[PDB]
């Protein structure tokens, strides 16, 4: 909306980054990652010319992902939850 | 959030301590700044008693509220997001109801005061920053829940000397009596079934009998307030009375929270705004025997704290609530939501002042007509609406832009949309200051550029087709006459051209061209520009274009104007006044949408060419310019071209051309008809030539300055030009360009070796020449911008050589301006002085801070130059590079080269090389003679002395 190119700046490095998608209902999207440039499409338009790698260039097999399983599992309570908390209280004479 | 109870009383004791009297001024400063730090820092969220006290205190408009204003301005600008979105603020939230209620009462307590009250320069100075604050900040499509409403003194209504009458005195103590078996039933219901005797599960009321057993002594000093009150009820305007013919556990139970008509809930609101005044009166005077004071239930029900609001309004609504579910009515009105909508109260205040505001305009023309009366009745509304309401509306409506321009189905608002009424009544009020500014620019003489601003902040945001179409005749004759005015003026000016010369000199004509400007940005010509107004504004693009043929200076100096409005009109009318022979076919013709016999009223010969004969056809038009453009004649030699038909011809042209048939038309039927605009990307094409050919044949005039605003006007016909047009006339024009910046980098070099005062002097004689330089690369480089961004990946899949070849020659501009201090210091004088920073940020948008030059070669074209080079080639690049940080002449960095040509890269030095010259070769316009040595050293020095003054320009 300024104007500017970039859309985010001033980027951390941290642990690192990742290729993600997030499809809404009813949603199609090609993710297509550089395993070949030949498939990769504008890319000489934007990103051969900037210095730009296509990600996963030289990959032989095909890059692995992980989708949002969306079914309900039990997992154990996380210490460091924002709302809930588990005690454990033992050796009572009366409580077990 | 934590201590915010005991937080928000250290704010109200700070607000008693800076309202503390035997205080130095030094001190109430302090305890002032104290003040406006703390809330600052404070969360809004527990500010809302802090506040409610403001919204009792300021609307005194004493002396002693500027602490309490400034802090409603500062809190509210902060807060505009926590108030005025919708949607809840990332950083703390939506605002409660009970906030929203008092911004709402604060804005009309302070605007009534300011209204009664005598000018003020202080007062008023600091008064209208709060006002516009509270504006900004309240939302104004927020409801209030009772449009209909009424230290403290609160006077209560004659309650027992208004003697309640015998016709309904049974229903009185029936409802006494009832509120006592309500009392039992909320006990039966809390299991404390109500016991004759003393019970003690009857913790509130030991003893309760029913009223046959219960003793009548006890039963009217506990019957006794109800009693009052219902006294009170009829004592107002109000008539409580049997709905029905007639006259302890109440098991239906009443039920407050729900919500009944809207008069009855508001008079409901004013009876317990009743309860309050009784209380509050017995309360202040306990609290004045204890040495004064204000209690928070005491400062007035409205302005109140919604808690305690709540729970009066609770037993107001008990009471009305129990009157009809048993029968009773009461009668004092009936406000729709929109007018419950503070937008349009807002209006209405408008409305009403703008009346008031006509009146006094009308008699201080009548003291001004009659030599000079200073004593004016009205002063005092003259020097209000000066300093308050015209910044009121103009900072209003630019904040509530959005919103207001919003339709219920192009609801583009971040908030809600804005009302068809609203609508149309804003569209009139425009109209109404249209009318109050009509010859009448030598009054308010000293706002006429506030006056403007305003006018043309008005003027954007109107929705206009809510008032053509399912809209109010009133309003819509009121914006026809309008224009129809404008255009009888527009008549007066050029017949004198060949007071009213004043008014529209005043005005400059800005607010129409920003009027037609915002038409065509919504495409509003399909239906607000019809009939009347198509015909009014084809007489005023004639008497224009005729103003244009005259030649005298002060039509001369006007051209600007003349164009810009022609331009716009141009972009925001229905019909193709340009090659017309089609209008009949075109359904927005003023003769199509006419009956014969209409036409015959109203003038119109049936023949837009013959209406306006002074305008003829595109073609004839395109035929003039192109011959202009042959003949290479100076600006100065024929500037109405230029200065008015050129623009109409890059605002018509864009727009009509989508109508035109070459254009993909929406559909068959839709196409049907045949355009009435039959231009072509051809013609578009051809225009933008003859506008290059004329920049390039007038640069080395110096007479021709306004090109910068004509390389503005025709920013919309550089999209869809011809590839083709590349080397046509670009390539001439940018090396044209080249070769006289290198003899002026050529020049300025010799001045800047020889050191001597004719030195110096020759010096400044170039930095003229690169000022003319920098005007002739901002009338030429514009339309490049957008050149190279539309047909950018064509170039670049196709190896053109010509496209090549023109990058060669912008980077050797390029290398003029690195290399030239005094190009770089005169590109920021020359942007400074003409505003060229604007025109970069539009185009930037619609594709000194920064360099035209630097975006044009360096960003935009570098790409296409670095992929005409080879990645191989890049891998010599970064020597070449050092080289030329070494400080080496072309040549000899290319006598470097060619000795370095065997150190090439390999692809079976790294992975990345193998897949780039994969790439590389692959590309379908790559051939095998880019494999000669002398074009791999040429290319690689040219793509390296480009990234090196690149390099050096990222890091000074």
């Amino acid at each position: 909306d300024s104007g500017s190119e970039t859309a985010f700046r001033e980027i951390e490095i941290g642990d690192g980054f990742l290729p993600v998608c997030s499809l809404g209902p009813g949603q199609v999207g090609h993710l297509n990652l550089g395993q070949d440039v030949s498939s990769l499409r504008f890319f000489a338009i934007c990103g051969l010319q900037e210095g730009f790698e296509p990600f996963a260039i030289n990959m032989q097999r095909p890059v692995t992902t992980w989708f949002s399983k969306s079914l309900p599992q039990f997992e154990p309570v996380p210490p460091e939850h924002p709302h809930y908390e588990v005690a454990r209280m033992d050796g009572t004479v009366d409580t077990p | 959030e934590h201590r915010a109870i005991m937080v928000d009383s250290m704010l109200h004791t700070v607000y008693r301590l800076s309202r503390g009297r035997s205080l130095t001024k030094a001190q109430r400063d302090v305890i002032e700044d104290c003040l406006m730090a703390l809330c600052r820092y404070i969360r809004p969220s527990m500010l809302q008693h802090l506040l409610r006290r403001l919204v009792f205190d300021v609307p005194i408009l004493n002396e002693f509220a500027k602490m309490p204003l400034k802090l409603l301005t500062n809190h509210y600008e902060r807060c505009w997001k926590y108030y005025c979105l919708p949607t809840g603020w990332a950083n703390f939230g939506v605002t409660s109801e009970e906030e929203l209620h008092l911004t709402r009462k604060l804005f009309w307590g302070i605007f009534d005061s300011l209204a009664h009250k005598k000018y003020d320069q202080e007062l008023y100075r600091m008064a209208m920053p709060c006002l516009c604050a509270i504006a900004g900040a309240l939302p104004p499509d927020y409801v209030d829940a009772s449009y209909s409403s009424k230290n403290f003194d609160p006077r209560p209504v004659e309650t027992l000397n208004v003697i309640i009458p015998e016709k309904l005195d049974s229903f009185i103590n029936k409802f006494a009596e009832y509120t006592h078996e309500k009392w039992a039933f909320d006990k039966i219901q809390n299991n404390w079934s109500y016991g004759e005797n003393v019970d003690e599960e009857l913790k509130t009321h030991p003893m309760l009998r029913p009223y046959k057993t219960f003793s009548e002594k006890d039963k009217e000093i506990y019957r006794w307030p109800i009693k009052e009150s219902l006294k009170a009820m009829i004592a107002w305007e109000w008539t409580i009375e049997k709905a029905r013919e007639g006259e302890y556990n109440p098991q239906p139970p009443d039920l407050s929270g729900v919500t009944l008509s809207r008069e009855l809930q508001a008079m409901a609101e004013q009876l317990a705004e009743n309860y309050h005044n009784t209380w509050g009166r017995k309360k202040k005077q306990e609290l004045e025997a204890k040495g004064g004071g204000t209690h928070p239930l005491l400062v007035p029900y409205d302005t109140l704290t919604a808690k305690e609001k709540a729970r009066d309004r609770e037993k107001a609504q008990e009471l009305l609530k129990f009157l009809q579910m048993n029968g009773y009515a009461v009668t004092r009105l009936d406000t729709s939501s929109i007018e419950k909508r503070f937008a349009f109260g807002f209006l209405q205040q408008l409305l009403r002042w703008m009346d008031i505001s006509q009146e006094f305009i009308a008699h201080l023309e009548a003291v001004v007509s009659s030599g000079r009366v200073e004593k004016s009745p009205h002063e005092q509304e003259i020097k209000f609406f000066a300093k308050i309401l015209l910044p009121l509306i103009n900072q209003y409506f630019t904040n509530h832009c959005l919103y207001f321009l919003s339709t219920p189905a192009k609801v583009l608002g971040s908030g809600g949309h804005a009302s068809n009424k609203e609508k149309e009544m804003i569209t009139s009020l425009f109209c109404k200051l249209a009318a109050l500014v009509r010859h009448r620019v030598s009054l308010f003489g000293t706002d006429a550029p506030a006056v403007v601003n305003c006018l043309h902040i008005l003027a954007r945001s109107l929705d206009a087709r809510t008032v053509m179409k399912s809209g109010p005749e009133i309003v819509k004759a009121g914006l026809r006459s309008f224009f129809e005015s404008a255009s009888e003026d527009i008549e007066k000016m050029v017949e004198n051209l060949r007071q009213n010369l004043t008014y529209t000199t005043v005005a400059l004509l800005p607010v129409l061209t920003t009027l037609f400007q915002h038409i065509a940005q919504h495409q509003f010509g399909d239906d607000v520009i019809l009939d009347d107004v198509q015909v009014s504004c084809y007489r005023t693009l004639c008497s224009i274009y005729s103003l244009g043929t005259t030649k005298n200076t002060y039509v001369e100096k006007l051209r600007p104007a003349l164009g810009e409005c022609l331009a716009r009109l141009a972009a925001a009318m229905p019909v193709a006044f340009l090659e017309p022979q089609l209008n009949e076919y075109n359904a927005c013709s003023v003769y199509t949408t006419k009956s014969p016999r209409e036409r015959a009223i109203l003038g119109l010969p049936n023949s837009v060419e013959e209406m306006c004969p002074d305008i003829p056809v595109l073609d004839r038009l395109m035929a003039d310019i192109g011959g202009l453009a042959e003949s290479g004649a100076r600006y100065t030699e024929m500037p109405h071209v230029i200065e008015i038909t050129l623009p109409m011809l890059c605002s018509y042209l864009p727009r009509w051309w989508e109508r035109g048939p070459e254009a993909p038309p929406p559909a068959l039927p839709a196409g049907a008809p045949p355009p009435c605009t039959a231009v072509t990307s051809d013609h578009l094409n051809s225009l933008l030539g003859n506008i290059l050919r004329i920049i390039v044949n007038n640069l080395g005039i110096d007479e021709a300055t306004w090109m910068k605003r004509l390389a503005v006007f025709a920013q919309p016909i550089v999209s869809r030009a011809r590839p083709e047009l590349l080397h046509s006339h670009f390539i001439p024009t940018i090396g044209r360009l080249r070769k006289r910046a290198g003899k002026v980098v050529a020049e300025e070099e010799q001045l800047r070796l020889e050191a001597k005062a004719e030195a110096e002097e020759g010096e400044l004689l170039v930095r003229d020449e690169f000022s003319v330089l920098c005007r002739d690369l901002y009338a030429l480089y514009p339309l490049l911008i957008r050149y190279v961004d539309n047909n950018r990946a064509h170039w670049l899949t196709e190896p053109n050589a010509n496209a090549e070849e023109l990058f060669r020659m912008v980077g050797e501009i390029f290398i003029y301006w690195s290399k030239s201090h005094n190009f770089k210091r005169e590109e920021q004088n020359f942007v400074v002085q003409n505003e060229i920073n604007n025109m970069s940020f539009l185009t930037a948008d619609s594709k000194s801070v920064q360099t035209s030059l630097i975006v044009a070669t360096l960003k935009k074209m570098l790409p296409i130059g670095l992929n005409m080079c080879a990645p191989t080639d890049q891998d010599l690049i970064m020597l070449a590079k050092t080289r030329y940080a070494l400080k080496d002449t072309d040549e000899e960095v290319r006598e470097f080269l060619q000795n370095n040509l065997h150190l090439q890269g390999k692809v079976e030095g790294s992975p990345s090389l193998r897949w780039q010259m994969a790439l590389y070769r692959g590309l379908p316009g790559r051939e095998e003679d880019a494999d000669d040595p002398e074009k791999i050293v040429r290319r690689v020095q040219e793509v390296s002395a480009v990234l090196y003054h690149l390099e050096q320009t990222e890091h000074p």
